[PDB]
């Protein structure tokens, strides 16, 4: 689900569930407009501010799982199953081929 | 250059205040407060730079630059 | 209901409105004193959508993003304040501008406003009107018995009565000189009163610093040039056509999202 | 659900896309100083299925509009307070905020304290002072606005009319009234007398008209118009056929 | 809309002031002391579509390339100073100028 | 959306091409020294689909395959360089090239462009100067009490002062002559800049080398002929409404696909 939406102290969240960046969750300054990149990168503007001041605040953390690395949980969120986890470790390393 | 764009995020613009305590004699050291100034999200792990405070007679009367601490 | 319906109504009313303002310049070719005026349009707001300049990927930006445009809106009309051809109606009562300045009235209400057609008249009373019938400051008062009325190039008004080798000065014609011009409101009647984008009123002798030479039996008319409006008015027909067109087109699109 | 619903849908909102460029194109016509828009179109993402080869599409997404600056027709005000732009330049215009923005209507007028400022009233960089008593105002190639006053036979040097230049001209932001503000892709605005450094000499008395040539645009409605048909049609088989399988 | 519509505009602004200098040189024909006009035109700016001299080749170059005009633009009005021809009036009071004087 | 409709887009547009080069060519019929531009057309891409030359049935070639092309691309427009009618204008300062040479102008930021209108003023320090006021090369300077201005066919320049019966040579008009004339690049005001097609600039006084001879108050008017002009314009109409034509022919056929 790529229906990302803004708080308004600012941070980002996916359903309810904030979205995890290179810098653990993604806190994004309160009401700027937001410019996800093809790789990921966040660009915040500041309404008013003229457009040399759009400055990258974080990247969105893009993984690569097959189907037979995955296992849905009982919240709807997929997670890497046990042996996909000791293979791949608990935290999953992004990788930087991913287009979004 | 005087004609060039320059946009910062480590930065901060803070003013510094401190107390002269009584018979101070020059060497010692003092606590200072620094506070952010202008639009800075945070002071979390920055460094104060070499800053002269002055008095009301607008003198210097000690030289300020450490490591700020931050509750968090 | 569809955005390229909004943009091609909003190019719809914008020749409208050029051929209204040609369609005026035209209806006043003989008017004395007029000035022709000309419009100026802007587009309106622009799409942010993706905004330009953002990281297209960590190491790369977005050159020219994706920015959809509104339509286009007149910001405002200019009249073009040009010496108009002058002409000679052989009388002693009409005066022209040379220059940059213009004759001041009072308005039945007593405020001033200021008029650059010179077609003047005399009252009942004597004083020196428009043809209005409004009363054109200073107040030159002709006596009753005049043989001729003289008014020279820096706007002394004399009167030569009968037996006397010598002119009676009988007023002093000035003009206003305003630091923009092309701001004044225009109320009709070749009347235009000052606002706060023209500048004040800075009263000046013609002939000193910049107020025009006034000419005795001599009429300023219109400057209107009528070929360029002719080749304006087949220019606003056809993008009046190419606008309708593309309304047109929408509307073909939308019937066969209807019929879906 | 799964389909081709949203492979026409998408393509249907890149016509819209396209047909709302035209219809900007064509109502700017009369703009003075303005550069057509060109939108880009460039498929979305593709599925691989994979044997014991095979690659299905998506659809089509717009990417970005481009401006097109080419030097337009010059055409005639006989004002002389109008200059247009022979080359590569930007007029510099101060916003009341305070931000400069650059414009390329060089359509001006003297606002009541002298000062030139564009029709919007916003004021011009580098501010000129035309004084009150001026009897004619001579804009020069290399922008040197010279004032003639009564009696002095020579005319006063007031200001000069710097041109700013980008390396990039595409990539400024069009904020709206005709006017364009620096951005990261189009950095570094370069200040340069008209004339030299690349920059591009001044017409007094002209205006630059807009860029925008008629028969691509009517043309592309044609194609708008058909591609848009195309895919309504598309649009309804793929009802016809998901109507035949519920059916069952 | 269409250049070639501008550039004519342009054409017809540019005849019409050659009808106005001829209508008024032709107004002041009795005139004394009076100097005739004549209007000089220019080429309006030129479109670069394609680079006369473009190296489209790493041998080849494009010869005299895509340089579609704009309209045009008359240069100045100029006034023919030359010595018209003497009349005699036989007045005390007239004077005329041989050469290239003026009186103040 | 549909080949055919791309070949007529090019083609319409191509025509306008045309049409830009005639109103050019009539816009600057007063122009001194002008000299008017044709353009030249070239084909667009051909598809090779089947081969012309493959082999069928081993011992048979096939001839002619489907070589479908796509529409029009213009070449460039190439100037027409001949010699315009000279017209007496009766100026000691109008000077008129009978032959292939070209007059240098220094351009102020420091380059030397090349122009052929030979209407010259002189300025207030009595340089010899372009009507736009750029200032002839070599550099002719004029004293202040000159009497008569004589320009020879030879280029040099005599200037007669009062007291002196004999005429003071003040300078020596040279012309310049390329490889190729057509290869300058016309940057407006009359003026070419010299680029690598058209050679290196060949001074050469006039007379020799095959530069031309002046003419004293005579100027070379532009070469355009107009009847020529009026028949192309009636081509590049009847050429037009007939792309348009095709136009429209494939829209009749892309709506009845459509519609079904």
């Amino acid at each position: 689900n790529g229906n990302i939406q803004v708080g308004p102290t600012g941070q980002l969240t996916i359903q309810g569930h904030p979205v995890i960046g290179e810098g653990g969750p993604i806190t994004v300054p309160e009401g700027s407009e937001i410019t996800i990149a093809a790789d990921g990168t966040i660009s915040a503007l500041n309404p008013g501010d003229p457009p040399n001041t759009v400055a990258p605040v974080g990247r969105l953390k893009l993984v690569k799982a097959e189907g037979n690395e995955v296992q849905r949980s009982d919240d709807g969120l997929f997670r890497l199953t046990a042996e996909a986890q000791a293979e791949r470790g608990a935290v999953l390393a992004a990788d930087p081929s991913i287009r979004i | 250059p005087t004609g060039t764009n320059m946009q910062l995020k480590n930065v901060a613009a803070v003013m510094v205040t401190a107390s002269y305590p009584p018979f101070a004699r020059q060497g010692q050291t003092i606590d200072v407060v620094v506070s952010s100034m202008g639009n800075a999200k945070s002071l979390r792990g920055g460094t104060l730079l070499m800053t002269p405070l002055k008095g009301v007679d607008s003198q210097v009367y000690a030289l300020a630059q450490g490591n700020i601490l931050v509750g968090g | 209901m569809i955005s390229s319906l909004w943009i091609a109504k909003t190019g719809l009313d914008a020749q409208q409105t050029n051929m209204d303002v040609i369609a005026n310049n035209l209806a006043n070719v003989s008017t004395n004193g007029f000035k022709r005026q000309r419009a100026v349009f802007e587009d309106l707001l622009y799409q942010t959508i993706r905004q330009p300049g953002a990281q297209s990927s960590e190491q790369t930006t977005l050159p020219s993003g994706l920015q959809i445009g509104t339509g286009v809106r007149p910001v405002a009309t200019e009249r073009l304040h040009s010496q108009g051809n002058l002409s000679q109606t052989n009388n002693s009562k009409d005066v022209a501008i040379k220059g940059q300045g213009f004759f001041q009235v009072m308005l039945p209400d007593g405020t001033s406003a200021y008029t650059r057609d010179g077609s003047f008249q005399v009252d009942q009373n004597g004083q020196l009107v428009t043809a209005g019938g409004f009363q054109v400051q200073p107040a030159i008062t002709i006596p009753a018995n005049a043989l001729s009325i003289t008014i020279g190039r820096d706007g002394v008004v004399s009167v030569t009565q009968q037996g006397q080798a010598a002119p009676v000065q009988v007023g002093q014609l000035n003009l206003t000189t305003f630091m923009n011009d092309t701001g004044l409101e225009s109320i009709g009647e070749n009347l235009y009163i000052e606002t706060q984008s023209s500048g004040a009123p800075n009263e000046s002798t013609p002939g000193l610093n910049g107020a025009g030479l006034l000419y005795q039996g001599y009429v300023e008319t219109s400057n209107v040039n009528v070929a360029e409006e002719l080749v304006n008015m087949i220019q606003v027909q056809r993008a009046y056509e190419i606008n309708s067109k593309a309304v047109s087109t929408t509307d073909q699109m939308l019937q066969k999202l209807t019929q879906l």
